[PDB]
């Protein structure tokens, strides 16, 4: 058993007709204090999966090793690893869901909130969440923390039900994820401005942008409000 | 000479051989014949079982181990079971930890590392059996030739046991024909007991006397014995 130390807020995603889309801020915070502005949270395995991670980052740190242990021990004794024999986002994922699951049992978790976004080689989407607690579901859309309360609902407005993903491009998706980083830079007091976000289209392939910013908040009506209820002035 | 140096598996003898790993592979040798072979779509294997005495059975010599993989057995029938068994379990493994059909080259492999401990070290002894293994996996239709020496080749056909390079030739030339029975498995399982009889002698394939097993495309490992063998005879 421990206590989350240094921390990474939400991790935002949902699928859309050719793929998935998924994102996370920049910032490390360390108690109340952002402490760390240049944390990538999205970590891409091979070119068909992104992992987004949040919770403690040391712990995050220690995914990440794990999962270049991974690709360099499946590439072990395989002359089809860049190929039939690659890894899956399945196979990455319910290897960390095995991981989470083993370590909550011995009572000393990994203190993180997983998603795991890609594409499978059928050209499938893949989304899936695991936690601390080894808890894992799917969902159109999957958003980790404070992105669980504000972030779903938002995307959730574009993706209701599995009927949904035919008819979203990668336009509508992409918006509706950095509208809602926008959103979450307002409400979120763990949150930051600068963010990444990663596409991965059963076409195009694996994208990956870096350094992001959430841009056109409305901040302007602030002038009009003064006092708490009778100041004038 | 010999005679100094074949008390144990730890030993060389003066040009370099293993003594105790040729007499195991001698064994095998002493086994019923059984055959392998392969198309593009399915793998075969067909083994003549042998009986003690007219009031005894005819010992079993296929495994499955998993829903995509099997083999044959020719020499100890129990350590045959003792390898049969762990390649349950890393087939098993695969599946429960990356929800990964286990690829039959890494099967192979991990075959061969069991093998090899055996034959390194003290009071241990190596393993008096040669398996075939056929399977269906990411990479299509494979069988595997091992030996106890922990030596284990893929080819497109094959046998072990006594007699076996009657079958053996056969299926060195029935090459350019077999290798192209895709889409029909009781053509391929036809050129198999085709290629077994090459190696009779001593009776003819009866009913309670033939054993078949078949993987493939759109089949899972399934093992054909007696009444069911009858079609082929």
């Amino acid at each position: 058993t421990q206590q989350p130390i240094v921390t990474g807020t939400s991790v935002i995603s949902m699928k859309y007709d050719n793929g998935v889309i998924i994102a996370a801020d920049n910032l490390g915070s360390y108690g109340s204090l952002l402490r760390f502005n240049g944390v990538e949270r999205l970590i891409p395995v091979g070119d068909n999966t992104v992992v987004g991670i949040s919770g403690d980052i040391s712990d995050m740190q220690h995914i990440e090793r794990l999962l270049k242990d991974l690709v360099t021990e499946n590439a072990y004794d395989n002359p089809l690893a860049d190929a039939e024999e690659a890894l899956e986002p399945s196979y990455i994922f319910e290897y960390l869901a095995t991981v989470m699951y083993q370590r909550r049992s011995k009572m000393n978790p990994l203190w993180n909130a997983i998603i795991v976004a890609g594409v499978q080689s059928n050209g499938d989407q893949f989304l899936r969440y695991v936690n601390l607690l080894g808890v894992t579901y799917s969902s159109p859309t999957l958003a980790t923390g404070f992105g669980a309360h504000m972030a779903n609902p938002l995307l959730r407005k574009v993706v209701d039900r599995e009927s949904d993903i035919p008819k979203t491009t990668v336009q509508v998706a992409e918006e509706a994820i950095v509208n809602a980083m926008r959103v979450l830079y307002y409400r979120d007091a763990r949150s930051s401005r600068n963010f990444s976000l990663a596409i991965i289209d059963k076409n195009t392939g694996l994208t990956f942008k870096k350094n992001l910013q959430v841009e056109n908040m409305k901040w302007d009506f602030a002038k009009d409000i003064k006092g708490y209820g009778t100041q004038k002035i | 000479f010999r005679n100094n140096y074949d008390g144990d598996t730890v030993t060389f003898s003066p040009t370099g051989r293993l003594f105790q790993v040729e007499y195991a592979l001698e064994a095998i040798k002493q086994g019923s014949v059984t055959v392998g072979l392969r198309s593009n779509t399915h793998a075969v294997l067909v083994a003549l079982k042998r009986n003690a005495d007219e009031l005894s059975s005819y010992q079993k010599k296929i495994i499955k181990c998993d829903e995509h993989m099997g083999l044959s057995l020719a020499g100890l029938a129990p350590d045959a079971r003792v390898l049969s068994n762990y390649l349950r379990q890393q087939c098993n493994y695969s599946s429960l930890v990356f929800n990964r059909k286990l690829a039959v080259e890494r099967a192979g492999h991990l075959l061969c590392d069991k093998a090899q401990k055996n034959t390194q070290s003290y009071g241990g002894r190596p393993y008096g059996v040669g398996l075939l293994i056929i399977g269906y996996d990411k990479s299509g239709a494979h069988l595997l030739e091992f030996q106890p020496s922990g030596n284990v080749t893929e080819l497109y056909g094959t046998a072990i046991g006594a007699r076996s390079q009657g079958a053996k030739t056969y299926l060195e030339r029935t090459l350019d024909t077999f290798i192209k029975i895709d889409g029909n498995p009781d053509e391929l399982i036809k050129a198999g007991v085709e290629a077994i009889s090459q190696s009779l002698r001593d009776e003819s394939l009866t009913v309670d006397n033939l054993s078949i097993a078949i993987v493939g495309k759109d089949t899972p490992f399934t093992i054909y014995d007696g009444e069911a063998v009858a079609k082929y005879i």
